[PDB]
Protein backbone atom coordinates (compact mmCIF):
# COMPACT_ATOMS: atom_id res chain seq x y z
CA UNK A 1 0.00 0.00 0.00
CA UNK A 2 1.33 3.41 -1.12
CA UNK A 3 1.81 6.25 1.36
CA UNK A 4 1.73 9.83 -0.02
CA UNK A 5 2.96 12.74 2.08
CA UNK A 6 1.02 15.98 1.61
CA UNK A 7 1.84 19.37 3.13
CA UNK A 8 -0.74 22.18 3.17
CA UNK A 9 0.91 25.62 3.00
CA UNK A 10 -0.45 29.17 3.05
CA UNK A 11 -1.02 32.43 4.87
CA UNK A 12 -2.95 32.56 8.14
CA UNK A 13 -6.70 32.12 8.07
CA UNK A 14 -6.87 31.20 4.38
CA UNK A 15 -8.57 27.89 5.07
CA UNK A 16 -5.90 25.21 5.31
CA UNK A 17 -7.12 23.52 8.51
CA UNK A 18 -10.72 23.91 7.30
CA UNK A 19 -10.03 22.31 3.89
CA UNK A 20 -8.11 19.47 5.46
CA UNK A 21 -10.71 18.58 8.06
CA UNK A 22 -13.39 18.61 5.37
CA UNK A 23 -11.66 15.91 3.34
CA UNK A 24 -11.01 13.80 6.44
CA UNK A 25 -13.73 14.35 9.11
CA UNK A 26 -16.09 15.52 6.37
CA UNK A 27 -17.72 18.61 7.95
CA UNK A 28 -17.07 22.40 7.92
CA UNK A 29 -15.09 23.82 10.85
CA UNK A 30 -16.88 27.09 11.53
CA UNK A 31 -14.30 28.34 14.03
CA UNK A 32 -10.80 29.80 13.80
CA UNK A 33 -8.22 27.97 15.92
CA UNK A 34 -4.60 28.94 15.00
CA UNK A 35 -2.77 25.79 13.92
CA UNK A 36 0.69 25.05 15.32
CA UNK A 37 1.06 21.68 13.66
CA UNK A 38 -1.33 18.79 13.03
CA UNK A 39 -1.04 15.64 10.93
CA UNK A 40 -3.99 13.68 9.56
CA UNK A 41 -4.08 10.54 7.43
CA UNK A 42 -6.90 8.59 5.84
CA UNK A 43 -7.63 5.37 3.93
CA UNK A 44 -8.45 6.44 0.40
CA UNK A 45 -9.03 4.96 -3.02
CA UNK A 46 -8.02 7.36 -5.80
CA UNK A 47 -8.17 6.03 -9.39
CA UNK A 48 -8.72 2.49 -8.18
CA UNK A 49 -5.45 2.88 -6.27
CA UNK A 50 -5.71 2.32 -2.53
CA UNK A 51 -3.44 4.70 -0.72
CA UNK A 52 -2.82 6.11 2.71
CA UNK A 53 -2.11 9.83 2.51
CA UNK A 54 -0.31 11.53 5.39
CA UNK A 55 -1.43 15.19 5.54
CA UNK A 56 0.63 17.82 7.40
CA UNK A 57 -1.35 20.91 8.39
CA UNK A 58 1.06 23.83 8.64
CA UNK A 59 0.97 26.94 10.81
CA UNK A 60 0.06 30.09 8.92
CA UNK A 61 1.30 32.38 11.69
CA UNK A 62 4.84 33.66 11.10
CA UNK A 63 5.31 33.27 14.87
CA UNK A 64 5.67 29.51 14.27
CA UNK A 65 8.12 30.17 11.46
CA UNK A 66 11.30 28.13 12.04
CA UNK A 67 9.47 24.79 11.62
CA UNK A 68 9.15 25.45 7.87
CA UNK A 69 12.40 23.72 6.81
CA UNK A 70 12.10 20.39 8.64
CA UNK A 71 8.62 19.65 7.26
CA UNK A 72 9.16 21.06 3.76
CA UNK A 73 12.03 18.59 3.35
CA UNK A 74 10.06 15.43 3.92
CA UNK A 75 6.92 16.01 1.90
CA UNK A 76 6.14 14.79 -1.58
CA UNK A 77 3.42 17.18 -2.63
CA UNK A 78 2.43 20.68 -1.64
CA UNK A 79 -0.84 22.42 -2.06
CA UNK A 80 -0.44 26.18 -1.79
CA UNK A 81 -3.47 27.93 -0.41
CA UNK A 82 -4.66 31.50 -0.72
CA UNK A 83 -8.10 32.97 0.09
CA UNK A 84 -9.86 34.76 -2.73
CA UNK A 85 -10.85 37.62 -0.40
CA UNK A 86 -7.33 38.09 0.92
CA UNK A 87 -5.06 39.81 -1.64
CA UNK A 88 -1.98 39.48 0.53
CA UNK A 89 -2.41 35.74 0.85
CA UNK A 90 -2.20 35.58 -2.98
CA UNK A 91 0.90 37.71 -3.33
CA UNK A 92 2.30 35.48 -0.57
CA UNK A 93 2.13 32.32 -2.70
CA UNK A 94 5.26 33.42 -4.54
CA UNK A 95 7.58 33.42 -1.54
CA UNK A 96 6.10 30.11 -0.37
CA UNK A 97 6.83 28.59 -3.80
CA UNK A 98 10.46 29.71 -3.63
CA UNK A 99 11.04 28.45 -0.10
CA UNK A 100 9.73 25.11 -1.27
CA UNK A 101 11.99 24.72 -4.29
CA UNK A 102 14.81 26.26 -2.33
CA UNK A 103 15.05 23.72 0.50
CA UNK A 104 14.30 20.88 -1.91
CA UNK A 105 16.84 22.23 -4.38
CA UNK A 106 14.68 21.45 -7.43
CA UNK A 107 12.94 23.49 -10.14
CA UNK A 108 10.07 21.04 -10.07
CA UNK A 109 8.19 19.77 -6.99
CA UNK A 110 4.60 18.48 -7.09
CA UNK A 111 2.46 21.51 -6.30
CA UNK A 112 -1.20 22.47 -6.75
CA UNK A 113 -2.55 26.01 -6.22
CA UNK A 114 -5.86 26.38 -4.38
CA UNK A 115 -8.18 29.40 -4.34
CA UNK A 116 -10.28 28.91 -1.19
CA UNK A 117 -13.38 30.55 0.35
CA UNK A 118 -14.80 31.00 -3.12
CA UNK A 119 -18.27 30.79 -1.58
CA UNK A 120 -17.94 34.42 -0.43
CA UNK A 121 -19.23 37.46 -2.34
CA UNK A 122 -16.24 39.55 -1.35
CA UNK A 123 -13.52 38.95 -3.92
CA UNK A 124 -10.34 40.94 -4.24
CA UNK A 125 -8.49 38.40 -6.41
CA UNK A 126 -9.74 37.40 -9.86
CA UNK A 127 -9.51 33.85 -11.18
CA UNK A 128 -7.38 34.97 -14.13
CA UNK A 129 -4.83 36.38 -11.75
CA UNK A 130 -4.49 32.87 -10.29
CA UNK A 131 -4.73 31.16 -13.66
CA UNK A 132 -1.86 33.31 -14.92
CA UNK A 133 0.27 32.55 -11.87
CA UNK A 134 -0.40 28.82 -11.78
CA UNK A 135 0.34 28.79 -15.49
CA UNK A 136 3.77 30.40 -15.22
CA UNK A 137 4.57 27.91 -12.47
CA UNK A 138 3.43 25.08 -14.70
CA UNK A 139 0.95 23.77 -12.17
CA UNK A 140 -2.81 23.25 -11.89
CA UNK A 141 -5.18 25.62 -10.12
CA UNK A 142 -8.41 24.78 -8.31
CA UNK A 143 -11.03 26.96 -6.60
CA UNK A 144 -12.48 25.46 -3.44
CA UNK A 145 -14.98 26.16 -0.67
CA UNK A 146 -14.38 24.36 2.62
CA UNK A 147 -17.83 25.64 3.53
CA UNK A 148 -19.76 24.36 0.49
CA UNK A 149 -17.20 21.54 0.08
CA UNK A 150 -16.61 22.63 -3.54
CA UNK A 151 -13.52 21.26 -5.29
CA UNK A 152 -12.11 19.99 -2.01
CA UNK A 153 -11.51 16.45 -3.29
CA UNK A 154 -10.43 17.79 -6.67
CA UNK A 155 -7.64 19.69 -4.90
CA UNK A 156 -6.12 16.89 -2.82
CA UNK A 157 -6.59 14.19 -5.44
CA UNK A 158 -5.02 16.29 -8.19
CA UNK A 159 -2.07 16.71 -5.86
CA UNK A 160 -1.45 12.96 -5.64
CA UNK A 161 -2.13 12.49 -9.36
CA UNK A 162 0.60 15.10 -9.63
CA UNK A 163 3.17 13.40 -7.45
CA UNK A 164 2.86 10.14 -9.40
CA UNK A 165 3.51 11.82 -12.78
CA UNK A 166 6.63 13.22 -11.17
CA UNK B 1 5.84 24.80 26.46
CA UNK B 2 4.67 23.54 23.06
CA UNK B 3 3.80 19.84 23.17
CA UNK B 4 3.16 17.29 20.42
CA UNK B 5 0.64 14.55 21.24
CA UNK B 6 0.38 11.28 19.30
CA UNK B 7 -2.94 9.43 19.02
CA UNK B 8 -5.61 7.90 16.78
CA UNK B 9 -2.92 5.90 15.01
CA UNK B 10 -0.56 8.03 12.92
CA UNK B 11 -2.19 11.36 13.82
CA UNK B 12 -0.38 14.04 15.86
CA UNK B 13 -1.49 17.44 17.16
CA UNK B 14 0.58 20.26 18.63
CA UNK B 15 -0.49 22.47 21.51
CA UNK B 16 1.00 25.09 23.84
CA UNK B 17 0.86 24.34 27.57
CA UNK B 18 1.74 26.40 30.63
CA UNK B 19 2.34 23.45 32.93
CA UNK B 20 -1.21 22.44 33.91
CA UNK B 21 -1.29 18.73 32.93
CA UNK B 22 -5.09 18.38 33.19
CA UNK B 23 -5.95 21.52 31.17
CA UNK B 24 -3.41 20.72 28.48
CA UNK B 25 -4.62 17.11 28.17
CA UNK B 26 -8.11 18.52 27.74
CA UNK B 27 -7.14 20.85 24.89
CA UNK B 28 -5.16 17.99 23.33
CA UNK B 29 -8.11 15.64 23.44
CA UNK B 30 -10.19 18.31 21.74
CA UNK B 31 -7.72 18.53 18.87
CA UNK B 32 -8.16 14.75 18.50
CA UNK B 33 -11.95 14.58 19.11
CA UNK B 34 -12.01 12.60 22.37
CA UNK B 35 -14.21 13.27 25.43
CA UNK B 36 -13.20 13.82 29.12
CA UNK B 37 -9.67 13.98 30.59
CA UNK B 38 -10.37 11.09 32.96
CA UNK B 39 -10.69 8.35 30.37
CA UNK B 40 -7.12 9.14 29.28
CA UNK B 41 -3.47 8.99 30.30
CA UNK B 42 -0.12 10.04 28.76
CA UNK B 43 2.67 7.56 27.97
CA UNK B 44 6.07 7.93 26.30
CA UNK B 45 7.72 5.04 24.48
CA UNK B 46 11.09 4.61 26.19
CA UNK B 47 13.65 2.12 24.80
CA UNK B 48 11.85 -1.04 25.92
CA UNK B 49 8.69 -0.04 27.82
CA UNK B 50 5.57 2.11 27.63
CA UNK B 51 6.37 4.26 30.68
CA UNK B 52 3.39 6.26 32.01
CA UNK B 53 4.34 9.89 32.66
CA UNK B 54 3.10 11.16 36.02
CA UNK B 55 4.17 14.81 36.14
CA UNK B 56 6.25 16.95 33.74
CA UNK B 57 8.38 16.67 24.18
CA UNK B 58 8.22 16.00 20.45
CA UNK B 59 6.29 12.89 21.43
CA UNK B 60 3.60 12.12 24.01
CA UNK B 61 1.03 9.40 23.47
CA UNK B 62 -2.54 9.86 24.54
CA UNK B 63 -3.74 6.43 25.52
CA UNK B 64 -6.85 5.22 27.39
CA UNK B 65 -6.43 5.05 31.20
CA UNK B 66 -8.17 1.66 31.25
CA UNK B 67 -6.00 -0.19 28.68
CA UNK B 68 -2.88 2.07 28.20
CA UNK B 69 -1.13 0.38 25.28
CA UNK B 70 -0.57 2.69 22.29
CA UNK B 71 -1.38 1.36 18.82
CA UNK B 72 1.32 0.16 16.44
CA UNK B 73 1.12 3.32 14.33
CA UNK B 74 1.08 5.30 17.54
CA UNK B 75 4.29 3.61 18.64
CA UNK B 76 5.60 3.73 15.05
CA UNK B 77 5.08 7.50 14.97
CA UNK B 78 7.70 7.65 17.68
CA UNK B 79 10.23 6.83 14.93
CA UNK B 80 10.81 10.59 14.87
CA UNK B 81 14.23 10.87 16.55
CA UNK B 82 16.59 13.85 16.82
N1 LIG C 1 -16.69 31.33 4.03
C1 LIG C 1 -15.67 30.50 4.26
N2 LIG C 1 -14.97 30.58 5.46
C2 LIG C 1 -13.93 29.66 5.56
C3 LIG C 1 -13.54 28.74 4.60
N3 LIG C 1 -12.42 28.01 5.05
C4 LIG C 1 -12.10 28.62 6.13
N4 LIG C 1 -13.06 29.48 6.61
C5 LIG C 1 -13.15 30.08 7.91
O1 LIG C 1 -11.99 30.86 8.13
C6 LIG C 1 -11.50 30.68 9.45
C7 LIG C 1 -10.05 30.22 9.40
O2 LIG C 1 -9.93 29.02 8.60
P1 LIG C 1 -8.82 27.95 8.99
O3 LIG C 1 -9.03 26.76 8.17
O4 LIG C 1 -8.75 27.79 10.46
O5 LIG C 1 -7.52 28.74 8.47
P2 LIG C 1 -5.99 28.31 8.52
O6 LIG C 1 -5.52 28.46 7.15
O7 LIG C 1 -6.03 26.92 8.93
N5 LIG C 1 -5.29 29.31 9.61
P3 LIG C 1 -4.02 28.88 10.51
O8 LIG C 1 -2.77 28.92 9.63
O9 LIG C 1 -3.68 29.77 11.58
O10 LIG C 1 -4.09 27.52 11.00
C8 LIG C 1 -12.44 29.69 10.15
O11 LIG C 1 -13.39 30.39 10.94
C9 LIG C 1 -13.14 29.00 8.98
O12 LIG C 1 -14.49 28.63 9.30
C10 LIG C 1 -14.30 28.67 3.36
O13 LIG C 1 -14.15 27.92 2.41
N6 LIG C 1 -15.33 29.60 3.30
MG1 LIG D 1 -3.52 25.36 9.31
Amino acid sequence: MTEYKLVVVGAGGVGKSALTIQLIQNHFVDEYDPTIEDSYRKQVVIDGETCLLDILDTAGQEEYSAMRDQYMRTGEGFLCVFAINNTKSFEDIHQYREQIKRVKDSDDVPMVLVGNKCDLAARTVESRQAQDLARSYGIPYIETSAKTRQGVEDAFYTLVREIRQH
Amino acid sequence: CILRFIACNGQTRAVQSRGDYQKTLAIALKKFSLEDASKFIVCVSQSSRIKLITEERDRLIIVPKEKPCPSFEDLRRSWEIE
